[PDB]
């Protein structure tokens, strides 16, 4: 079960279904501090392994 | 407050900073304690501690002793509690004396209690003893010591922090790839960071050899003058006494 | 004889790589070889090139003796090819005798215009015949650090009605107070100031400093060279004073405080540990 | 010949070296297996095996499984055995498994007879843990890695390690003054010091990020030959077993 | 004797600060002013100053147009200021038209004492007329690292055969046998030569390494530079020619050696670890 | 001069000399 503050999921009964909500996706780092950071993703196994 | 410093794996650094944290606070005027709860008994030397002296708190304990008789004046507010000189034997068998040093649990609730000492500093080892977890408990807060690398960055995941703690970084190394890799990594995925950090410094190296802390050492070093941002930073977030 | 008034001695670096642009362009390698050649010119454009802050001082020693020994029918420039310099030092080289200092932001085709514009101008400000008097107005505290209370206000009120510096950007003076889970001499140690013009001092639960040629526009920039942790942080509260009548009157202000309210840092800006019995 | 690894302290790179050694001494054309002792299970890492693997030969008895279904193959001639993913109880109670896996001794007695392996390294942890000095006394002979700092200098003084081992520098650095002081007098005073030392490396850094072998991520780092000097050292000095 | 047959022309680097020793003595700033004016002397000795191994091929130049223009009254000296110097660029100065190189060890009174020994020599040995000649005396084999044992012998074969080099020490040729514990290819492993002209195989159980104008008495103190271990630790048994008829010898005998009986080093996205069971 | 150069070494740093003066 997720976190109530940033999903919810939904049970449809009728049909074994169920269909997850969750807020989109937003990020507010800097247009440099992310660019970096993907680079480091794709140089480093282990940092791409936790995220 | 009760402030233990343990670090995330071992080598990292917790020793020099757990004395050179205690020098700024007496600078800044607390009285301070600082207790060593390591059975390595390496805080001790930072304070030009003769190495033949043996006394220490848990030596008295196994021995029978007063551990209050244990204590070393450094300066007019900073007293420092040394954990004692194991055997050869005694430290290639810790079951004997680990589940025999409860006591200082009451002990240092009284001391906690008495005053007299406005900041106790705890330097806790990475074991997971039940003496550790119980000293660990009695802290009102605690930094937990990394360096940047891939070692402490596995174990910040596999690792569990104490409740409330905050990281503490030393050792740092400017012009590393894989390091500011890491770094710029932790500066947004690591809520628990602090707003400064301790570079790696040559200060931090020699005043262990001069035994000394560092800010007594070279008060002009890099290292000193963050560390002793530290204790200002202590003061103004660590002093509450959460219960 | 014929005039040198079309002559141009220029620093090469001036051109930004653009060939001579006339048979009136004379390029030297540095100021040094520039300044020897102008030397024995009357009314020549001698133009510098300023890209170092090393540079200032002998470029400043340079114009003075050009400006001093050839007259006022010379034209001297200043060419800066640099961003990081201290507005004061435009003012400087000002004085010692340039007619004009061309900013960084300027490009070539602004800058060769501003050239032309000071032709046929002739010099009218005054230039003393000692640089020692024109070097030390750039220092004017010479006092870097924590001064005593008494210290600091005779100081920073000394350079205040100190006559040669005009009014409008004097300064900035600013009073810290300590949030209340620090004390005052405990912030203290946390205000760290580099430039040799900053002092700073302690009395009546307030921390107060002085920066030198600070504008008011830049100041929590200043701070944040002087302070590891952020201001709001350490102090609760904060009274700025820009202006000259209104950092003199508080200078007098601060004078009305006995000195047993005043303050001092901690009494630390081989040992040998003793024995001793614990919670007795 | 089964040979074990330890720090004199922790996070002087014993994790790092054994990975490197055994690369080497697959690479010089030998037989070799390589177990993680410590808990942390960090040598798996150098593996590229998945954090999220959990199994290992620990985690196996634990579970009651087979500890010999939990091997990896790393190359025809490259065997690894991890030490598998504690749980948070287990990490903060170690004394509640600490002594039931005595069987990996025996298990090993067996391999060490067996003759598939011409090496076997052994990741050993600093601590004074029961299934640590079973492993250790299985070890024909024991490497003891140091760092060139003052806690090692303290800790070759008052520390006792096996009787035969010798002492292998990591992290050498240059420019450091102290440490030159510390080295110099080390080449006169330390009898058991190794003829060769691996110096400060950002392969060595980059390595454990990139999820191998110091010799397979940078063959020609300085630190990658330094390590395959030692690995012929171990054929040249550390070839014949104990009684 | 002539005019100026008295006068030194020194560089100043050779008094090691002493004031002018005398009249004669005329110092310079460097070599290349002092060459220029050492183009008229006649019977002048001059002592040039060695500083850097950069100026080796320079200084040569300058040596040899003296020697070929200015004849054989000249005496000229070169004083070594720099311990870095390889032995045989010594041999390729004194080849040029130097009398005598003034070693770096020897003290300002050795080399005032060998400064005035000169006198009254006149220069005898040939020089030619070419300087690409001498230049190339010096040139080692330009190989390094592992080589195959055909290619190991050819090189080596052509070398002894090349008239340009002159007679002795063109370098020395070792084989080695190693310790039962170590594998010859293992052991190649340690084998690690900074030098080019340094060259190394593998066949029939044996190292054999050939170190370019290397001299026996130096054999020691390079096989330490190519070997992180001692060379005894490593390998019982030891074999070595240092002279052009023994390495032309052993080399007619590696000849005969088997292709078969010949070595080679050991062979050693991202890999995957395959799961197994142990025994 | 390396019979010195440990001389001072010891002087500089008392831990070093605390273990080799015993
Ligand atoms: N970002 C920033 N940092 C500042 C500022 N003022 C001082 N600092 C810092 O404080 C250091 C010492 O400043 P100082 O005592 O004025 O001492 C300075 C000053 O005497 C002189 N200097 C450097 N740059 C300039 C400049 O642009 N103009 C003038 N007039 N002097 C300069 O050289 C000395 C050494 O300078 P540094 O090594 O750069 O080191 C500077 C720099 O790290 C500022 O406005 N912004
Ligand atoms: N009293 C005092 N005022 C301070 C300090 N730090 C900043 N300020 C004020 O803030 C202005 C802008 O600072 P900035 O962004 O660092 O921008 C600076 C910086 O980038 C550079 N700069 C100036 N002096 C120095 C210096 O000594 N060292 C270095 N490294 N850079 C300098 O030139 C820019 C313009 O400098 P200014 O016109 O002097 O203008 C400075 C100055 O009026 C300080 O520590 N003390
Ligand atoms: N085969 C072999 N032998 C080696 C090597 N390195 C050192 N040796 C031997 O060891 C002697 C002393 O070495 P050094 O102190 O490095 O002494 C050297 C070194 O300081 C410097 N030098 C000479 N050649 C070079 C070069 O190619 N590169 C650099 N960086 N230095 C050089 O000048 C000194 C003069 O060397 P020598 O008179 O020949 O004397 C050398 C040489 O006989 C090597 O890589 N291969
Ligand atoms: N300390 C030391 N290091 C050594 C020695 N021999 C080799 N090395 C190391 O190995 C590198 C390659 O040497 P090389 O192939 O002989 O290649 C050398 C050689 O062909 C020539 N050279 C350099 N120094 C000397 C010298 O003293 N005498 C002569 N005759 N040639 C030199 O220039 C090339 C480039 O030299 P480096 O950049 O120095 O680079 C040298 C140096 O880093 C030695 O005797 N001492
Ligand atoms: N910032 C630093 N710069 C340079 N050297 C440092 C720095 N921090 C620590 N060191 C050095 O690292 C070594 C280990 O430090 P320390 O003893 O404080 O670590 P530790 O975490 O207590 O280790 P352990 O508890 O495993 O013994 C010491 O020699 C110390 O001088
Ligand atoms: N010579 C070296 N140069 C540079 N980085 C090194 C070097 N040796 C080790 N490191 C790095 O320092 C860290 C050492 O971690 P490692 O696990 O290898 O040591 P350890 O002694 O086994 O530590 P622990 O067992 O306490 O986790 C790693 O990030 C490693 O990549
Ligand atoms: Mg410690
Ligand atoms: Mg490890």
């Amino acid at each position: 079960l997720p976190d109530p503050a940033i999903g919810y999921i939904f049970q449809n009964d009728i049909v074994a279904l169920k269909q997850a909500f969750s807020l989109p996706d937003i990020d507010y780092a800097d247009i440099s501090q992310r660019e970096q950071l993907a680079a480091a993703l794709k140089r480093w196994p282990l940092l791409a392994e936790f995220a | 407050a009760v402030l233990g410093l343990q670090g995330v794996r071992g080598g990292v650094g917790t020793t020099t900073i757990t004395a050179a944290l205690a020098w700024s606070l007496q600078m800044l005027g607390e009285n301070v304690l600082v207790v060593d709860a390591c059975p390595d008994n390496l805080l001790r030397l930072s304070f030009n501690v003769d190495f033949t002296h043996r006394q220490g708190w848990a030596r008295a304990m196994l021995d029978g002793q007063d551990w209050r008789d244990a204590g070393l004046r450094y300066t007019s507010q900073l007293d420092l509690l040394p954990f004692g000189q194991l055997s050869i034997e005694e430290q290639e068998n810790p079951q004997h004396w680990q589940t025999r040093l409860s006591d200082i649990c009451s002990g240092l609730q009284q001391l906690k209690a008495s005053g007299r000492y406005q900041w106790i500093l705890i330097d806790l080892p990475r074991d997971a003893s039940q003496i550790t977890h119980q000293l660990l408990s009695l802290c009102d807060h605690s930094l937990a010591i990394v360096n940047v690398d891939a070692n402490c960055h596995i174990e910040l995941h596999q690792q569990a922090l104490p409740d409330g703690a905050h990281i503490l970084i030393n050792n740092f190394r400017i012009g590393s790839q894989v390091q500011d890799d890491i770094y710029q990594l932790w500066l947004q995925s690591q809520r628990r960071l602090l707003p400064m950090l301790i570079h790696r410094d040559e200060a931090m190296a020699e005043c262990l050899a001069a035994k000394q802390p560092v800010g007594e050492y070279r008060s002009d070093a890099l290292a000193a003058e963050e560390i002793l941002t530290l204790a200002n930073w202590c003061l103004l977030n660590y002093s509450g006494l959460k219960t | 004889p014929r005039s040198d008034e079309k002559r141009i001695l220029s620093n090469v670096a001036v051109l930004e790589g653009a060939p001579p642009l006339s048979e009136h362009w004379q390029l030297f390698n540095n100021n040094e070889v520039l300044f020897n050649e102008a030397r024995t010119a009357q009314a020549a454009t001698v133009v510098f090139s300023l890209q170092q802050n090393a540079q200032i001082e002998p470029l400043a020693r340079s114009i003075h003796t050009l400006r001093r020994q050839r007259g006022s029918a010379m034209k001297i420039l200043v060419r800066e090819n640099t961003a990081s310099l201290r507005a004061t030092d435009e003012r400087l080289l000002l004085a010692c005798g340039a007619n004009m200092v061309i900013p960084w932001n300027a490009p070539l085709s602004r800058c060769l215009t501003m050239i032309e514009s000071v032709q046929g101008q002739k010099f009218s400000r005054y230039v003393p015949e000692d640089i020692t008097t024109l070097l030390s107005m750039t220092q004017p505290l010479k006092l870097r650090g924590f001064q005593k209370w008494d210290v600091f206000c005779n100081a920073v009120n000394n350079m205040m009605n100190n006559p040669l510096l005009p009014a409008h950007g004097k300064g900035v003076l600013v009073a810290l107070r300590p949030v209340p889970g620090i004390r005052v001499e405990q912030a203290l140690t946390l205000c760290r100031p580099n430039r040799t013009g900053d002092i700073m001092t302690i009395g009546g639960n307030r921390l107060v400093l002085f920066l030198s040629f600070c504008r008011i526009n830049d100041l929590d920039t200043a701070l944040n060279h002087i302070f590891p942790l952020p201001t709001g942080d350490i102090f609760s509260n904060r009274m700025v004073w820009f202006e000259d009548d209104q950092i003199s009157a508080e200078l007098v202000q601060m004078r009305l405080l006995a000195p047993e309210q005043w303050g001092m840092p901690l009494p630390l800006t081989r040992r040998i540990p003793e024995p001793m019995r614990l919670l007795d």
